[PDB]
Formats: C-alpha cells, structure tokens, sequence
C-alpha cells in the first residue's frame, strides 16, 4: 500500500539477489516487513526491521539510513527461492498488513552443458496419443497453438546429489499427423 | 499455527460456502480475511476483532461475505450466493494481539464455483516411460506423467519411487493447461517429469508410481448423473525398471 | 505527521442495573525528563484499580506487581519478540510521539489574564497554558508571603488552567496591592494594581 | 517535565471500551469506538498529526480478552463502586451581561459509568452542552468534565445533577451568581 517494488526480477542460482523496495513516507513508528509467497500457498514471513541491518538464516534486510528504501538480500539463491516477494509496512501507525503488487522473482537454473534433444516416449499401455524435450539453454524460449495438440511450458528439474539440472518441456496431441520435432522456435543441434 | 478449513472447495452457483479459520495454539484477538485471484496480489477483505462486527474494506461487496467471530479461537467466513466470479484463493490470518503482533496465516482455501456439478470430472493418469534415444544420447532416464480431463483444477501430483515420495528429479508444470480454450468449464490437463540415471531405471527391481490427488465432491454433495460421482480420490499410474531391448 | 500506538497481547489463559462489574485497564506511559533526553516507558496492566503486571523500560522485562500478574510476567517474558519491541518503545513510541506532538502540546502557550477583585483580595488568573505559573502578592513593593491562601492549579479539561490566589488585607485603604503573575507565555511579569 | 499516556479500558458487563491519549492531564484525543473515528480534543491537533482509528478497536479487543482472563483468575472478584466528587465553577470570573461557561468536574470515581444532567431552577437544560470522555487518574479512578455555556443572571440557579452506582442517590451541586 505504501511501498513500491519492481514487478519482476531475473537472477541466476548460486548468485545473491538484491530485492529493492521504496517506502518514502514511512513513519518512524512502523517497521519494514517482507513476506514471500510460493505459487499456491499463503504468504510467509521472511524478515523485518526498523533501521540499519537485520539478518537471519539465509536472508538479510538492508534499510537505508533515511528509511526511505530498503533491500531484501538473498545471500545464495536456490531454484526454490523463486516466489513473489512482498515489501510491506506494519507497526505503531499501521495495524493492518497490506500487500502490494510485490516482486516476481525467477531463479534461472544455471544449465552447465546444454544437451538439446526432442525424444519420443512410448505409452506404458498404448492408451493415449507424447514427445519429451530436454536439456537445453536457459534462454531457449520454447513456444501449442493447436486445438487437439497440447504443449506445456518449460520447467526445471533438479537431480540433487548429482548436481545436475534439466530443462524438460513436453508436447502431446490426439491426432495422427503429429510427430516429434514438428515447433514455433528452436535451436540447431537438436535430436 | 493456524489452520483453514476446508483447503479445497467446489460449490454450485447460489450456494453458500463456509470457511473456518482457527488458531490452534493461541487466542486470536484479530482475524484478517484476504482473497487472491490468479496472477494478482493478496487483497484484504475484512478485519475481525473478537466479539465484534467485522469491518470490510472499500470496494468489498458488503452483503456477499459474512464473518462470524465468536470464539477467539475460531472465525468463520461464509460466501453467500456462490458466483463463478468468486472462484478465488481465500486466506485468513490470526493475530494474537494488536500493533506489531505477528500475523499467522492459514494455508488458504481454493474455491471453485461452477453452475453445475455435472462439470466435475476426476483426472485420468498416464505414465509414459523413458525414451532410449534419451538414454543413448544422454545417459539419463526421464519418466513423464499425464493427468488429463479433470475439473476443476484441484489436483496434487506426486512421485512415489518404491513406496516413498520423492522430490529430487521432479518438475511438475506450474499450471494446469486447459483442453478447450474457447470453453467455460474446460477440463484441464497437467504434466510432470521424473528423472533418474539410466543405471537405476533399467533395473526392473524398482518401481515408479505417479500419484494424482484430486479434490472433488464430498458425500454431502448431490449426484444425479449415472457416471461415478467425482469425489475426492487418487488416481495413480505405474511402471517398472525396463532392461535393454 | 502520524501518531503511534502501543498494543497488547492476551495474558495466560482463555475467554470469554445492579449486576457486578469487571474492569480492565491498560496504561502505556511515556515519561520525559528534560525534553527527550532521558525517557522512561511503562507498559501497565490493571484489574479494577490494581496494577498486576508491568513492563518498566528501566527494568527491561515484565515483572509481577501483585500475585495476580505472576503468570503474565512469565508468559510475556517468553515472547522474545514482545520484549524486543517494548524495549524499543522509548524511541519508536515515546520519542516518536513527543516529536509529532511537540509543537502543539509541549510548545503550546496561552496568555493568562489575571483579574483582581474581592467578594481579602481575590487575584484570579484564567485560561493559561501550560500549568506552570507563579502568583505573587505584593504590598507596596514588598512580597506578602503570609496570609496568602490559594485554590491550587485548576485544570479546566479543555487545555487551559485557572488559579485563584487570595491575600488577607487589613481593611483600610492604607496602600497599593500588586498581584504579579509570571508565566512561560509572558516575557515580563504581568502586574495588576489595586489601591 | 512531561507525561504522555495511552489509556484504555474495557468494562463488563456493559461491554464498553475506551482508548485515549493524555498529555499532562489533558486529552490529546480519543477514538469513537462506535463511529470508528479519531476525535481530537482541540480541532487543530488534527492538522498536525493523524491517527488511524481502527487500530484502537484491535486494542480494545485484546483488552476485552484480558478482562475475561483476569475475571476468572481473581475468581470473578468484581469492582467496588467508588462515588465521585462533583465541583462546579466558572471558566472566567463572573460578570453581569457577559457570557460564560459552567464547568462541572466529576472526580475520583469508578467504574467509569456516569449520568450527568444540567438543569436551571430544577429543570433540565441541554442547549449548547458538551462533555469529555472518561479521563485517567494516577490512582486509577477517572475524571470527567461537563460544560455548559451560559449568561450571568441574578435569578437563574444552576445544578449539575450527577448519578453513579457508588452514590446512594443522585447528587446536586448548587451554583448561583454571588
């Protein structure tokens, strides 16, 4: 309500991220609070402070000397740190907690060696009419557009303890004129 | 801790939905009610102070929602005349005190309202098995799950290797996609990916199961259609390790 | 701009014309000495008229005042966040509000009008702010300290004071009687004669 | 040098609460629980400062919940009435043909529940009246001021009719011009 954030931020894993907030009319009796929300959950407290610095496990808060802005600092970003981050004010002048539009943070998986390919997986029971598409550049934009054909967006899996990370994206249809690798935009060394 | 109930709710138009917000381990002096639509932010609806008439935020429809705060442990929101436009995420929080006392949030209640319960279908689940070009070209095994033709999009896909849930290797679509874009009550469809080492998927001595938990109708609900009643249930799919061929 | 409030949390336990009454009071108190130089903060809890538990900034934690508050001291003192907050109050609440209020409370000044009449002379001073005031009776340039009796400082309730200071006089027109008032609203004693 | 007090209470079973601030014994403001509004004691203070009203209700709510808690812990030991000490005087000193106000001070009482009427010659008058809310005392009783502007006249005789449970009957403080 009385805060201002960048709508979204991009960032790489293993790097620290600095989320900026303006709050230039904040009273010296109110505190700066930060909440984060995962994709379908209630919001949760991350940290809050009055002046100067505050820190806790994994996360810090840097409040400017004049209290007119502040920063939420994520020391080392995981892929699970990707959320909506909300900068709010709450305190002796402010008894309700109002969430503004927040900042939508994306944590780019750092994909060590691209391994592009459009595979074809067979049906376990031949039930339904399904091409996988894995191991590709983070900035690879995979763009669906069919009535009978369906086509998801990119997501990232994390073979932990293997330090590996993949960029699965999936496509399937109903019709009989649908094969794999055939697709709005794509790389070169694929399949 | 604070718990909302129910977590998931499917209601037919014009009915009334009751959500309970309870602070298990403390006396709540104030309860707040927020709701949140897709892509959008948390928005405050009402503020309840124990043993008092709730106060509503401006722009909030006065008669549509009703708070009943009588316990100091329980607060109850009731949506009246359920309209599809009230399909939204609803969140309450309990505060054990006033100025600068921490808010504790429920984990939300996901409400979908459809004019006819005849729209509600459970998911069909299909496991697809790792390709081998994949295995040959790259050395890894990627299972693909597929939950299709369900409504509303109240599911929870999970992977269960040899009897326990796993998280490493998993990447579920962050959002159900709809089968019929032009359509109001279009059924939805979701995918997920589970990936392990060639070495571990080729051994048929171990077991992969894709589980999808659907949240549908309660047995308080009324079913007229012939087809099985789309109640809350599970729908899995299976496959074993598959050595070379 | 923007005045601050201190809150409360529930004590230890649960909820929830001649009929017996029950009263709860909370008093959050800021004491200022020499402006905001030294400041003291008291978070005070009352049942009926009895102080059962207290946070005193000079102590640093809640302490039972009677046996009634014993369970509230333990309870609250375990909420480490509550204590952190109360310990900041001297600055985030007290010094805060003093600053927001300063120009129209601490610095409020209203001129006394000091009338003088009998009905033993009444020298009656009205509608001044703040309460601090001196009222001296004079007899031919000599201060009459004896045979002076007074009303005390009277708080009108509307941010003005009034006070009546009566002097006993030998009832003959012997000499001039000067009632002299001093007040932070004035730069020079305001005197008022009668002879 | 100075004191500021945020003073609130909740009262059973009237179910009434109050929230105000005190500066050196005067009220800075109080929140109208019913109207959910902040009322500055002097109109001007609101030009220099603001206070968000609904916060007070949150406080009152906790006050309530504590009261309920204390009641039990004391084994429902209730409050002992403590009758007031009325006093009536004039804002400025009195004069004939010159306007003036009549202050009725109600001190040292409890619970903070009272009924004050203003009459002239034994008959109820209420034109132009005003009052303050229950105010705090360091001994944790209350004060309260009722105001009645008026006109010096020889014939007129005023009384501040004040009733309270600690009293055994209503209470009159005669006043007239001397």
């Amino acid at each position: 309500a009385k805060t201002t954030q960048p709508n979204s931020m991009e960032s790489n894993e293993e790097e620290p991220v600095h989320l900026p907030c303006n709050h230039s009319t904040i009273s010296g009796t109110d505190y700066i609070h930060w909440y984060r929300q995962l994709p379908s959950q209630g919001p949760e407290y991350v940290i809050h402070g009055l002046t100067s610095n505050v820190n806790n496990r994994m996360a810090s808060l840097a409040i400017a000397e004049d209290r007119k802005s502040s920063t939420l600092i994520l020391h080392r970003a995981t892929l699970r740190d990707a959320a909506v981050y909300y900068c709010t004010v709450y305190g002796g002048a402010t008894n309700k907690l109002i969430f503004g539009t927040g900042t939508l943070l994306a944590v780019q998986p750092n994909i060590q060696n691209p391994d592009p390919a459009v595979y074809q997986l067979r049906d376990s029971k031949s039930s339904d009419k399904v091409c996988l598409f894995t191991d590709f550049d983070s900035q690879t934009n995979v763009s669906s557009k069919d009535s009978d054909v369906y086509i998801t967006d990119k997501t990232v899996l994390d073979m932990r303890s293997m330090d590996f990370k993949s960029n699965s994206a999936v496509a399937w249809s109903n019709k009989s004129d649908f094969a794999c690798a055939n697709n709005s935009i794509i790389p070169e060394d694929t399949f | 801790v604070v718990s909302q109930h129910p977590s998931w709710v499917i209601a037919k138009s014009g009915t009334s939905v009751k959500i309970e917000c309870r602070s298990l381990d403390f006396q709540a002096t104030t309860m707040f009610w927020y709701r949140q639509f897709p892509k959008q932010s948390l928005m405050l609806m009402a503020t309840s102070n124990e043993g008092s008439k709730a106060t509503y935020e401006q722009g909030v429809e006065k008669d549509k929602f009703l708070i009943n705060h009588a316990s100091l442990t329980l607060s109850t929101l009731t949506v009246t005349s359920a309209h599809p436009e009230d399909s939204s995420f609803y969140i309450c929080s309990a505060r054990g005190g006033s100025y600068n006392s921490p808010l504790h949030f429920g984990n939300g209640t996901r409400l979908t309202v459809t004019e006819d319960l005849k729209n509600v279908f459970p998911p069909e689940v299909a496991v697809f098995e790792p390709s081998e070009a994949e295995i040959s070209h790259t050395q890894k095994a990627t299972l693909v799950c597929l939950a299709t033709g369900f409504y509303p999009d109240h599911v929870e896909l999970s992977w269960w290797v040899n009897g326990k849930e796993v998280h490493s290797g998993v990447s579920t679509d962050p959002q159900p996609l709809k089968e019929q874009p032009a359509l109001n009550d279009s059924r939805y469809s979701l995918s997920s990916r589970l990936r392990v080492s060639a070495t571990f998927w080729q051994n048929p001595r171990n077991h992969f199961r894709c589980q999808v938990q659907f949240y549908g109708l309660s047995e308080n609900d009324e079913w007229t259609q012939d087809r099985a009643k789309p109640v809350t249930q599970i729908v899995s799919a299976e496959a074993w390790g598959r050595a070379d061929c | 701009f923007s005045w601050g409030a201190e809150g409360q949390r529930p004590g230890f336990g649960s909820g929830g014309d001649t009929r017996p009454r029950f009263l709860e009071q909370v008093k959050h108190e800021c004491h200022f000495f020499n402006g905001t130089e030294r400041v003291r903060f008291l978070d005070r809890y009352f049942y009926h008229q009895e102080e059962y538990v207290r946070f005193d900034s000079d102590v640093g934690e809640y302490r039972a005042v009677t046996e009634l508050g014993r369970p509230d001291a333990e309870y609250w003192n375990s909420q480490k966040d509550l204590l952190e907050q109360k310990r900041a109050a001297v600055d985030t609440y007290c010094r805060h509000n003093y600053g927001v209020g300063e120009s129209f409370t601490v610095q409020r000044r209203v001129y006394p009008e000091v009338t003088v009449y009998p009905a033993l002379l009444v020298c009656s001073v009205n509608g001044f702010y703040p309460g601090s005031i001196e009222v001296r009776w004079f007899r031919n340039g000599q201060e009459e300290k004896t045979g002076v009796v007074s009303t005390g400082l009277i708080q009108n309730g509307d941010w003005t004071f009034q006070t009546l200071v009566m002097l006993e006089t030998v009832p003959r027109s012997g000499e001039v009687y000067t009632c002299q008032v001093e007040h932070p609203s004035l730069t020079s004693p305001l005197t008022v004669e009668w002879r | 040098e100075h004191v500021i007090i945020q003073a609130e209470f909740y009262l059973n079973p009237d179910q009434s609460g109050e929230f105000m601030f005190d500066f050196d014994g005067d009220e800075i403001f109080h929140v109208d629980m019913a109207k959910k509004e902040t009322v500055w004691r002097l109109e001007e203070f609101g030009r220099f400062a603001s206070f968000e009203a609904q916060g007070a209700l949150a406080n009152i709510a906790v006050d309530k919940a504590n009261l309920e808690i204390m009641t039990k812990r004391s084994n429902y030991t209730p409050i002992t009435n403590v009758p007031p000490e009325v006093t009536v005087l004039t804002n400025s000193p009195v004069e004939l043909r010159e306007p003036n106000v009549l202050i009725c001070f109600i001190d040292k009482f409890t619970p903070p529940v009272v009924n004050v009427t203003w009459l002239r010659n034994g008959k109820p008058v209420t034109t132009g009246v005003s009052e303050t809310v229950f105010l705090p005392r360091e001994d944790h009783l209350f004060r309260k001021f009722h105001y009645l502007p008026f006109l010096p006249s020889t014939e007129d005789v005023y009384d501040c009719r004040v009733e309270h449970w600690g009293l055994d009957e209503p209470l009159l403080k005669h006043w007239e011009f001397d």
